[PDB]
């Protein structure tokens, strides 16, 4: 094991987190604060836009196959992902907004 | 409101300066010059205006500098907004992500347009008393509002949503609000103390709201759950065709039943004589449909040879799409327009010249181009303020002539200097001996 | 009231007994070509055969496209329908042969019935595992559901005494709004209450929907129709369209096939039209012969006005039409005559009529002295003009003035083409 | 008459408080903490 | 403290009332185009119209690229400059024409300049100030809270809108250290005083000072940013864990199209920031450099965007004579630029030096690397500098120096530079050496 | 400081360990602990028998 696993990737050549933080810094205190609207986050803007996706989003599939879109991410009553990653995935995607 | 402007070369022109029975006059809204093309750009003008009229293709032609994509600016000008008006450079198309005919299909929806009006509902007054009654680790809040105008008071409570509106854009006795029952969104509309007097009349205002959507933006919005981003980041394409008569039924539908109106609109192509056949072969097809808009094209070339062909043709089109297309012909101009044009540029560009300097500017502009001119005329101006002398003269206008070289100046330089000038099979005399 | 070159052809006008008459139907001449296609016509109604191949040449100015919509007109609505332009096969995120054989699947329609059982009602309570409680105008049920469209309903922000509706067959949610019967508990609350349904909870339908085999591949191949955060979380990952193996077709064609043995669904073949083919490469043309002699291939019309010419992709064989002697072989030709001087003035006349025009008829005589003299399509263009030149001096009538000014206002062909020959930079 | 910046009633409900300050005590534990709050000696 | 054929250029050298002298900015010869030159930033600082273009030609080794310089040197650090070559334009990811509009909108830039009020210090005690409730109630109703203000430099005490409760729910600094509150928005800001820094033996957060200065600041904030970043943030998303957002974390963002919507919306945000007095739009200057392998469609591109309204104002370097522009075969043009493109653009003309000129440009760059060298030695450089090329003998510069260095003498000899031009050779006498021989060099 | 944790002596109750000593196989030392440390020290938490680095320039800690 010392001669294996002892001390073998701590010794740089690649990269060091260290650096990359280092190399990642910021120099800035505030700036842009009319990011407000200036910027217009996207976020904002699918929201922005309620009332016109509301009255023109009309268009509806003509075929649909079930079983295939939860297959798709692969995770099905028979598919090869772990057992607690599969509800890990949805766990850490539902919270998402 | 006006947007941020810039002098352009095209700044100069404001509408197409016509008559009410499509009379062409010498002089009218930075305009001057072809009076029949002027008069064939009103004819055009009313088809648009008509909107019984579709998929029809006109033709400008003439010589370069002659007025075409400033006869183009002036018509779409003079149709005003509110009416979809596209103008579209012929090497846009050649997309490395996008298939040409698809591009084109984007072109054509995006030329046209539905407008749609709604009612809408909104109530406005001046705020009295606000109260907030929210549970700290509770299970419910409530909220209950005074509000007053000049004729009348009503007390109100409040639930949930409009609730957490409130809160979130701050809201006291003296900043003044309007809100909406159905998009529940609340609307600051100016504190009137703390400046301005109490609103007046009922708090109640039911009106209508009107939106105009491209066909495009129809187009893509249902394509796709992502697809709406598409209308910002443009990451989209190959739109399925079982989208595209969809949309036309879902349009035909609403001009049916009435509450929804479509304008149709103007696509305009400069520099056409670049494109592929493949293109042509496309446009043949595209305006043989219900919904293809007016489309004018420019080409300032004559006979020469057609991308992605060996012949030649007439304005490098093939003549399939001159058959299908009306061609109007522009002229060259003379010295006593090229006056007036420069007089106009300079009282747009608040330069002051002298008759003489405009005299040698004008023969500077019938000897050479006319853009030689409308630049020889902005350096003389810069150099103007040098000797601190608010006003142009000829010898200033003669010093920027020798200053900044002609076309056929140059030309004529680089006829004696080819050797130390890179030639064509790349030898070159650097050494001077 | 929108008119584009076309919508005043309301059909061939064939009669029953396959003669054509002389002016009918929004069309004059043409009684040999208007034969032939009402005869194509019977074939395709016949559903019998499958991968027929025509094509109709001629020269410009011949109603080729004309011809074209009149025989999709008269097929109707049941049949499919797509028109295509050469130029329109090649992509760039798939292949030419793949997008050629997309509009293939395309061109064929499925007629089909299932039945839709949905469940609507008041929301009485969310017990978690997911069960629910349903309550209708009079009755009152309770539903087991899967955890998918439980979190669904969450983000639905579906509150207490809410109405919803559910479609069953898809897991389909969607809230109505809230009860009338709890209605004003506030002053101006942003919810919209709506009325209580009636009914039982329990419903089912009868539906008679139509599909053809390019959207069942699609939705087979790319389900982009999810609801939960997996669903469309997995579609955005490959916006680009992609390729389609054929086996996934075979499968596809062995489903319809027992759907259709079973006994609830029936075949409709369709009609694929490819306008302008002279431009379609070499590739893509050695590529029909293959395509159509296959089973399922509909029947397929190509236009071309060409004659002597070289086809795209190679530089040796010179073909009439643009189509090498491989596919003329397995080709039938309908020959389309140009017009003449009378059915250009009826030509005329009948525009004018549809445009809701009155023509004076020496006005008449000129425009058709000068669509002789140049081109049909010229004095088409150039007649509305006349209208509006009309108009602006107030009059509904066309005289023989207005039409010489607009003539002298817009240009031709043929005065251009002068024009350019003495230019002084090429104008 | 708008006269002083916007006064604005912060009110308490309803008359029971375990801990006398409505406001201070909430604004206190987030200064100090209450796990740490056993170390202050 | 190094350079590569230029950075000795100083600005322009031209003096008031647009007059060039012989030795200046380290220029010399060339009068009328350092005087056109001059012309054009003068127009440029105007900031009225926007959309000329000029175009510049000449043989090679002229000094284009180091009057371009000598402008961007002129304008200042203000006025956006951006360098480009043509070949630059080309890519495999997006249109060439895309290309070209995002470096036209990058050319001009945006100066946005605000001032915000401050008050911050030290609070020697966060109580608010309880009053009784205007309305029957009960319990403790904040009319004011007290915030205590200490600062190098100006200490005061202050009173606040009661509003700021829940501004104190969440700081997490100490009892008042270090504070910052603004005036008409209120809010707080998490800023421990140094005074504490040694009563405890670690500690994970670094102590701040004292503010220094006034107890109330009205600082003026100023930024300068293009609308092409402007409207790249405006399209690119944001955010964390939120779907999109994730998404784009893993997409590799290869740009890719933007819409011309979002160039309306930030023309509309921009036009009523300028009209409200906030914003001040600083039209920029765009170089593309060796023009001639530009194509047809750029070209006619260009045409149509010059035409714009926020077309920046470009400047065209180019060395051809009578060639063909490229993606054609039949159009002979000057310089290979389409005549049409020509007619919309003035030409500026560049003059051939001489041998006192090469002979000085030689001096001036001995002068800048710290160099010495002798009369006779600088003489014949300027020799076959005339012979063989003006660049030949700037770049026989450091192996001469070289050479003295090996031999220890700061000058530089006659022999020192036979020796160099012996071991490095010309390419008239490379190509002479490439035709004599046939072993295949 | 590198490998220097020795020994946790949690407490009263709350914000506990405030005060453990450090290590080395020449070097001892006490240090005081407070409350975001003693969050610091929680995630992955160890007996401190062993010898630990942990970033004395207010950052992290890091098992060895
Ligand atoms: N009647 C006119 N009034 C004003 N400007 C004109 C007129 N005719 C021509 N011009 C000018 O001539 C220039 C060249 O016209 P344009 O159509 O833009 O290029 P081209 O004619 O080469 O296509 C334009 O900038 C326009 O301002
Ligand atoms: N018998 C007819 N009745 C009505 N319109 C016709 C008739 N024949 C030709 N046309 C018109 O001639 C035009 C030519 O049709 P199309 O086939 O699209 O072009 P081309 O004949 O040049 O290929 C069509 O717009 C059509 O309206
Ligand atoms: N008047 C001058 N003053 C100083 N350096 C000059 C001058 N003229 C040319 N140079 C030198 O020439 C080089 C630039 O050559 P340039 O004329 O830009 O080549 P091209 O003609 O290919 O654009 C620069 O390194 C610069 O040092
Ligand atoms: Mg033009
Ligand atoms: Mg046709
Ligand atoms: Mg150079």
């Amino acid at each position: 094991v010392n001669k294996l696993r002892c001390d073998r990737r701590p010794i740089f050549g690649k990269n060091l987190i260290d650096l990359l933080t280092k190399d990642r810094r910021v120099k800035y205190d505030k700036s842009s604060i009319i990011d407000n609207e200036l910027i217009k986050p996207l976020q904002t803007r699918v929201l922005d836009n309620r009332k016109i996706i509301d009255t023109f989003a009309v268009l509806t599939p003509s075929a649909v196959s079930l079983d295939m879109r939860k297959l798709a991410l692969g995770l099905n009553d028979d598919s090869s992902v772990g057992e607690n990653t599969r509800l890990k995935v949805m766990q850490n995607c539902f919270e998402v907004s | 409101l006006k947007s941020l402007s810039l002098i352009a070369a095209h700044s100069h022109i404001t509408g197409l300066g016509l008559d009410e029975n499509l009379q062409p006059r010498p002089t009218s809204e930075g305009m001057v010059g072809q009076l029949q093309a002027r008069r064939a750009a009103g004819v055009i003008l009313k088809m648009v205006q008509n909107g019984t009229i579709a998929g029809r293709a006109v033709l400008v032609a003439g010589p370069p500098s002659t007025g075409k994509t400033a006869l183009a600016m002036g018509v779409s000008q003079s149709l005003g907004k509110d009416v979809p008006f596209t103008a579209i450079a012929g090497s846009e198309i050649f997309s490395l992500e996008l298939s040409k005919t698809e591009a084109l299909t984007q072109a054509f929806r995006k030329s046209i347009g539905i407008k749609i009006k709604e009612e809408t509902e909104l109530i406005e007054g001046e705020v009295v008393e606000i109260q907030i009654d929210r549970s700290i680790t509770g299970g419910h809040k409530q909220g209950k509002l005074t509000i007053k105008t000049t004729d009348m008071e009503t007390i109100y409570e409040l639930g949930n949503k409009m609730i957490d509106g409130l809160t979130k854009e701050k809201v006291l006795a003296g900043d003044v609000i309007s809100i909406d029952k159905a998009s529940g969104k609340i609307t600051k509309l100016g504190r009137s103390f703390a400046f301005v007097q109490c609103p007046e009349g009922e708090l109640q205002k039911r009106k209508t709201v009107v939106h105009t959507v491209s066909l495009h933006e129809i187009d893509v919005i249902n394509s796709r759950t992502q697809g709406f981003l598409a209308l910002f980041t443009g990451d989209t394409g190959e739109i399925r065709s079982e989208v595209r008569d969809q949309i036309n039924t879902k349009v035909a539908e609403w001009k049916e039943e009435g509450k929804a109106e479509i304008v149709p609109g103007v696509l305009f192509i400069d520099e056409v004589h670049m494109l592929d056949i493949e293109c042509f072969s496309f446009i043949n097809r595209a305006l043989e449909d219900e919904f293809a808009p007016i489309v004018m094209m420019a080409t300032n070339r004559g006979v020469s040879k057609t991308r992605g062909t060996n012949y030649k043709s007439p304005h490098g089109l093939p003549l399939d799409l001159l058959d299908r297309s009306i061609i109007i012909t522009t002229k060259s101009y003379n010295e006593q327009e090229i006056k007036t044009i420069l007089s106009i540029r300079a009282q747009e560009e608040e330069v002051e010249l002298s008759s003489d300097a405009l005299d040698l500017l004008t023969k500077t502009g019938v000897e050479t181009s006319l853009r030689y001119s409308s630049n020889l005329i902005s350096v003389a101006q810069q150099i103007a303020m040098k000797r601190k002398n608010n006003t142009v003269e000829v010898e200033d206008v003669k010093r920027a002539y020798l200053l900044f070289l002609d076309s056929a100046r140059s030309v004529k330089y680089v006829q004696e200097n080819e050797s130390q000038y890179i030639d064509d099979q790349g030898n070159v005399q650097i050494s001077i001996a | 009231t929108r008119t584009a070159a076309h919508t005043h052809i309301k059909g061939l006008g064939l009669d029953e007994s396959g003669v054509a008459k002389r002016v009918e139907g929004g069309f004059v001449g043409q009684i040999e070509a208007r034969e032939a296609c009402g005869v194509i016509v019977d074939l395709i109604k016949a559903k019998k055969m499958s991968g027929r191949a025509i094509l109709l040449a001629g020269g410009p100015s011949t109603g080729k496209t004309a011809l074209a919509l009149a025989i999709s007109q008269e097929l109707g609505p049941k049949v499919p329908f797509c028109p295509l332009v050469g130029s329109e096969l090649y992509s760039v995120e798939v292949k030419k042969t793949e997008t050629l054989m997309e509009n293939f699947r395309r061109a064929i329609g499925l007629r089909i019935k299932e039945t839709k059982e949905v469940y609507e009602g008041e929301v009485t309570e969310l017990t978690p595992e997911v069960i629910v409680g349903l309550k209708s105008a009079k009755g009152t049920k309770t539903l087991r559901l899967d955890p998918t469209i439980y979190e669904s309903i969450q983000r639905e922000k579906v509150s207490i005494g809410d109405v919803i509706y559910i479609e069953a067959n898809t897991g389909a949610v969607k809230r109505v709004g809230r009860s009338d019967a709890y209605a004003t508990e506030f002053d101006l609350e942003t919810e919209e209450y709506v009325p209580l349904p009636k009914g039982e909870v329990h419903k089912k339908k009868e539906i008679v929907q139509d599909v053809t085999l390019h959207d069942l591949d699609v939705a087979n191949a790319r389900p982009q129709g999810g609801q939960d955060v997996i669903s469309m979380m997995g579609q955005l990952l490959k916006p680009k369209k992609t390729e389609i193996t054929e086996k996934l077709r075979q499968e596809v064609n062995k489903v319809v096939a027992k759907y259709i043995d079973q006994g609830v669904a029936e075949l409709i073949p369709g009609v694929l039209f490819i306008d302008e083919v002279n431009m379609l490469d070499i590739e893509i043309f050695t590529y029909l012969n293959k395509a159509l002699e296959s089973n399922i291939a509909p029947v397929v019309v190509l236009a071309s006005n060409r004659g002597m010419t070289t086809v795209r992709g190679t530089e040796d064989v010179i073909s009439p039409h643009g189509v090498p002697p491989d596919l003329i072989d397995r080709l039938l030709i309908v020959r389309t005559l140009p017009y003449d001087k009378d059915e250009i003035r009826t030509i005329i006349e009948r525009r004018a009529t549809v445009e809701r025009l009155q023509v004076e008829s020496s006005a008449l005589d000129l425009l058709a002295t000068m669509g002789t003299e140049t081109s049909l399509r010229y004095a088409l263009q150039l007649l509305a003009p006349c209208g509006i030149l009309a108009q602006t001096s107030n009059r509904k009538e066309i005289v023989v003035n207005d039409v010489n000014e607009a003539k002298l206002l817009f240009l031709d062909a043929k005065r251009s083409t002068k024009i350019l020959e003495t230019s002084a930079n090429y104008l | 008459e708008g006269p002083e910046q916007l006064t604005s009633r912060n009110f308490v409900t309803l008359y029971d408080f375990p801990n006398a300050p409505p406001n201070l005590k909430d604004f206190n534990t987030n200064l100090f903490g209450d796990r740490w709050s056993y170390t202050n000696g």
